[PDB]
């Protein structure tokens, strides 16, 4: 039984085995599900989020909601595989970066590898879809192990930076420790948001200087900072 | 109804839909002018043929129950169009 997690991860959400059980059964619900519909990403992709650096050296938390449910998904939050266009979401939060850092220049693809081995995580709440169904797969139990990843993340980590973009992102702060870390929230990056009213209750996101606080909070904590160049 | 048909139904142009966005009530609001009675999935999708962000709000799954449609322009406006 493949729970799916690199060994650095199982050692170090110290699974119990209840917890273990938890996640080989939405696992194998997703199993079931793919003989009967196109699921994406693949199997052996739904967890690439979590193999491009140690967990403990994760310094930057960033929640999508789902995977794309078009081809487009490559198991990592906000990033497509090559070859698709750059979505909406992706060329604002490009926009935001090249607002604030004179050293960045939005890229032609949509690839964020190169902050993910930093330890930028790049997490969606929800690890699979259906084709063409956005949502389909919400409350198949995704959402236990991602609250779990979210809160073990909290509670291990000295300090970190977690970026949580619009209201639905924003119900995750009860799960994390606002004195040990830097909890940054905004608006949703979609281009829907940029023309809402003065009086919102959250910030617009093309202004928020999450990327560069996010940087100064690391730098104050005398851990490595992020290079955003792609 | 194919959320894809329905752009083209409405719009006449032939885009895939890039991402589907979930907004709560509140957020959406303050964007429409009018609340949804629940959550919003933003289907959104980029013209770049004339590049403007096409965006379908409809229901959650899986109802996907056409709300509104918003064309934003290469300068920021909105176009807004309850369906």
């Amino acid at each position: 039984e493949n729970l799916l997690l690199p060994d650095l991860w199982l050692d170090f959400l110290q699974l119990s085995p209840i917890f273990q059980r938890k996640l080989a059964a939405v696992i194998a619900c997703v199993r079931r599900l793919r003989t009967q519909a196109t699921v994406y990403p693949e199997e052996d992709m739904c967890m690439a989020w979590a193999r491009f650096c140690d967990p403990s050296d994760i310094k930057v938390v960033i929640l999508g909601q789902d995977p794309y449910h078009g081809g487009q998904a490559n198991g990592l939050a906000f990033s497509v595989a090559y070859g698709f266009p750059v979505p909406p979401s992706l060329r604002n939060i490009y926009a935001e970066l090249h607002r604030s850092l004179p050293e960045f220049s939005p890229p032609d693809h949509g690839c964020l590898d190169a902050w993910a081995s930093q330890g930028v995580l790049l997490l969606n709440t929800i690890l699979t879809v259906q084709k063409g169904k956005p949502g389909s797969h919400a409350d198949i139990g995704w959402a236990w192990f991602t609250d779990h990843v979210i809160s073990l993340l909290s509670e291990r980590l000295k300090a970190c930076v977690f970026m949580l973009w619009g209201a639905k992102a924003g119900d995750k702060a009860s799960l994390i420790n606002s004195k040990k870390h830097l909890v940054l929230t905004s608006q949703h990056p979609s281009p829907l948001a940029q023309n809402s009213t003065r009086k919102s209750a959250q910030q617009k996101f093309l202004g928020n200087n999450h990327f560069v606080l996010a940087n100064n909070f690391l730098r104050e904590k005398g851990l490595g900072e992020i290079d955003w160049r792609l | 109804t194919n959320l894809s048909d329905i752009i083209e139904k409405e719009t006449g142009k032939q885009l895939v839909i890039q991402e589907s966005i979930l907004m709560l009530p509140e957020e959406v609001e303050e964007v429409i002018g009018n609340k949804p009675e629940s959550d919003i999935l933003v289907h959104t999708a980029y013209d770049e043929s004339t590049d403007e962000n096409v965006m379908l709000l409809t229901s959650d799954a899986p109802e996907y129950k056409p709300w509104a449609l918003v064309i934003q322009d290469s300068n920021g406006e909105n176009k807004i169009k309850m369906l």
